């Protein structure tokens, strides 16, 4: 017959790392298969059309890269600038917003996460640089944030005027249950807690280098793969060696060429391997990226309902920010706490009807009935106001004695 | 040509860029957006005047300058 | 010779202890569920709350409580003597060890 | 040339199950520790628990 | 200018099932190719990694 309802809460910011892209690669099959031998490359035209399919199935992952990084950034329209102005109602910026005099514009939160992962083989292997410069994506982000937080409600609606925070903030706690008022009397320590919050993820990135460990993990896979690629030519597979021109100036003909089709078969096998195991990586870093995309359309430009989708806690808001090959996230969510034993009861017992409240709970403290919201205290006599009638004092177990209040009468005989 | 600079292409109208050394192109420091992309943020077209390359740097979209009011 | 299996890391009473715990949790704490709280809301109370979700006024249910705990009740014995019948409702599993 | 084949089977077989997992634990929590309102996510019809 | 409106309802549970996890496996190839052979394995030992 009792309920617990909290009587403080708290602010919390967590961290979230998609990976996002892939490094891209193209392969010349005929110079690592029989590189500087015209003769080898003879023998190998018996074999068909083996490494154009190679060619074209690393050239469709490449441009899946630039697909995948256009689908996640290239949302907005426009380009929006920094607000001249840091009147934020108390709320500081200034560690996610890009600073105007470093030479490159990221921010000091990018600047860390960019360091925090600064730890030949070109035989036919060429890497090609992405479409989108860091310079640019950077840019992406710092339009989406300054849009986002010059804006609200009214972001992606052409001509604008600069929304004040406060209003946005209070709209978000109206989002979650709580009425306006609490943040309207609650903002020094609201923006407390927040600047507090920051401090402190700054902090942690700042103290250890393993927080980004689903980027490594793919750099060093990649890495790995190309690795064993370039080790892989040092194998004979059987064969007498493992140079062509040892082959050339050792044997005669009729076997020579046995000897270059048994080293052919074995780095065919190799590379057709690789592909394919590439092809399967790719695959899934389409899936992450995919549920990057999604993530960032739900969180960035909207509240999201769905539970346990933006971090533990009712969601308030959420800050991208850049990384390489991937993005953070930076969720703010809003944690009750100091929860208070009461005795509750599901309805008023009146002379003859039943009362149900409109939305909230009835709580006393042993003498007086009140009716209050579900995740903040603040209690309130109860009225005929609060309350809807429907029903006698039979059907409903548990209800309870008390009276109902009307002050209109004082009014009216007064 | 990719990943080489000119100054040994023709061994096998230039102009350098960050992807190589690009062929018949008409370099120019104005803005649009991308028609044909090439790398590293270069992206050409064709406009006219005969109908020529251009190669430009990439923009990003148009600015927007919302007041600032409290 | 070369093919062995490993064991799973976790045992299934382990997995069916934190099951336990979740539908425990969830039938128990009603929507404190993870903060302090530590007190035992009434079923009825979050059933209201529910009902309110999807735009049913809670009269409704505190007027017919018994014929849904009833309703409740007899759906989960059917649900029972459906999977004690039937041998051929886990044919999802069934096809992944196949 | 057999030991390749059933590797690379068993990879995409592990893609599918990873991808169902992932369903699997999103299922749980949005249904199991709160109340869905996404149409034929957690049910036919209106979901109560 | 007709419309329905229910005057009585009615409560329903389903079930829903979703694999999770596979088998583990290791494989030990030089058994599995050459085994018991050493001549078997000392050829094999050209093959890379
Ligand atoms: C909330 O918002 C307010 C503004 O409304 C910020 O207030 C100022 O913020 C700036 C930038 O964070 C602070 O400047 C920094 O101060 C550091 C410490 O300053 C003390 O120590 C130095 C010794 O070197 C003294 O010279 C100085 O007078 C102070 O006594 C410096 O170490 C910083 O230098 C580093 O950053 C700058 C870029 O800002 C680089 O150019 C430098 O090379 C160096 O890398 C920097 O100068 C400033 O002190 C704050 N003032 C006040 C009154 O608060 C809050 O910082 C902000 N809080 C959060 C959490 O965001
Ligand atoms: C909504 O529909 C259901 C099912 O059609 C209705 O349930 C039925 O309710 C009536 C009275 O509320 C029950 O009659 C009673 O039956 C018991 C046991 O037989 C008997 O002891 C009583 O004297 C009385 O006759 C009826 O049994 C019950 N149906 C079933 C299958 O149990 C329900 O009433 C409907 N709701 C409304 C608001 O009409
Ligand atoms: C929630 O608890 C905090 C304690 O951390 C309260 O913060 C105190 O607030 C009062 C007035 O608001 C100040 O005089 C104290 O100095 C604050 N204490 C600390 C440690 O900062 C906060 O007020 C509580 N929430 C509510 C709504 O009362
Ligand atoms: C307090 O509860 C008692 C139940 O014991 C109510 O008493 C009944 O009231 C009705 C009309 O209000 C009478 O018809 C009954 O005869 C009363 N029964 C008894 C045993 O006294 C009482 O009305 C309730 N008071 C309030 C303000 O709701
Ligand atoms: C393309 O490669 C050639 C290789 O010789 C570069 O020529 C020299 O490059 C170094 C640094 O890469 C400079 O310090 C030298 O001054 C260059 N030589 C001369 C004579 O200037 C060439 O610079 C490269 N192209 C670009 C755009 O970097
Ligand atoms: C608070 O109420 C709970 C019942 O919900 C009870 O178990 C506990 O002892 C109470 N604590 C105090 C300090 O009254
Ligand atoms: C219960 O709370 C109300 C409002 O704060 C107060 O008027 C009343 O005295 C309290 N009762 C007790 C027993 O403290
Ligand atoms: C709590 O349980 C007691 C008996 O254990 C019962 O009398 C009481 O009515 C219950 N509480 C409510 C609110 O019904
Ligand atoms: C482009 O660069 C040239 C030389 O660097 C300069 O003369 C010209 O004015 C520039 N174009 C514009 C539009 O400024």
């Amino acid at each position: 017959n009792s309920i617990a309802i909290p009587t403080n809460f708290t602010i919390s910011v967590t961290t979230e790392i998609i990976p996002v892209s892939m490094q891209k690669v193209s392969v010349d099959c005929t110079m690592y298969i029989c590189g500087d031998s015209e003769e080898c490359s003879n023998l190998l035209l018996q074999y068909g059309s083996f490494c154009t399919q190679l060619n074209r199935a690393l050239h469709e992952i490449a441009v899946e890269q630039d697909k995948n990084t256009q689908e996640v950034f290239a949302q907005v329209k426009q380009i929006y600038k920094t607000p001249p102005i840091k009147d934020f109602g108390g709320f500081n910026f200034s560690q996610i917003l890009p600073d105007p005099s470093k030479p490159s514009k990221r921010s000091a939160i990018e600047d860390l996460l960019f360091n925090k992962v600064t730890l030949q083989k070109f035989n036919g292997l060429t890497v090609l640089p992405p479409l989108l410069t860091d310079e640019m994506i950077a840019a992406y982000t710092s339009a989406l944030l300054a849009g986002t937080i010059t804006a609200g409600w009214t972001f992606g609606a052409g001509a604008a005027l600069q929304i004040p925070f406060a209003m946005q903030m209070a709209y978000r706690f109206n989002g979650i249950g709580v009425t306006q008022n609490v943040l309207y009397e609650n903002q020094k320590l609201i923006a407390n807690q927040f600047n507090k919050a920051i401090g402190k993820i700054q902090d942690g990135l700042s103290s250890t280098a393993s927080a980004l460990g689903k980027l490594q993990d793919v750099v060093n896979q990649n890495a790995q793969a190309l690795n064993t690629l370039v080790k892989q030519l040092s194998s004979n597979f059987g064969a007498i060696s493992s140079v062509l021109n040892d082959i050339l100036s050792r044997l005669d003909p009729p076997e020579a060429e046995v000897q270059i089709d048994r080293l052919i078969n074995g780095r065919l096998q190799a590379l057709n391997t690789y592909v394919t195991q590439q092809l399967i990586r790719a695959a899934e870093i389409r899936a992450s990226a995919n549920l990057a995309a999604e993530k960032m359309s739900e969180c960035v430009l909207g509240q999201s309902k769905r539970v346990d989708f933006c971090g533990k806690g009712y969601h308030l808001m959420s800050f991208p920010q850049s990384a390489p090959h991937g993005v953070v996230f930076l969720h703010v969510t809003y944690v009750p706490t100091q929860y208070k034993n009461f005795t509750t009861a599901p309805a008023i017992c009146h002379n003859g009807k039943a009362h149900f409240p409109r939305e909230g709970v009835f709580v006393s403290n042993g003498t007086h009935w009140f009716v209050t919201q579900r995740n903040f205290y603040e209690p309130q006599i109860i009225t005929t106001d609060n309350t809807f009638v429907s029903g006698d004092c039979d059907v409903v177990i548990g209800i309870v004695n008390n009276t109902v209040y009307d002050p209109l009468q004082p009014e009216l005989d007064s | 040509y990719q990943g080489v600079n000119c100054t040994e292409v023709p061994v096998a109208n230039v102009f350098q860029t960050r992807a190589g050394c690009l062929i018949g192109a008409e370099h120019v420091n104005n803005s649009y957006e991308c028609d044909i992309p090439i790398g590293a943020g270069i992206c050409a077209s064709y406009q006219t005047a005969s109908q020529s390359i251009i190669a430009y740097t990439m923009s990003l979209g148009e600015e927007n300058s919302v007041a600032y009011s409290n």
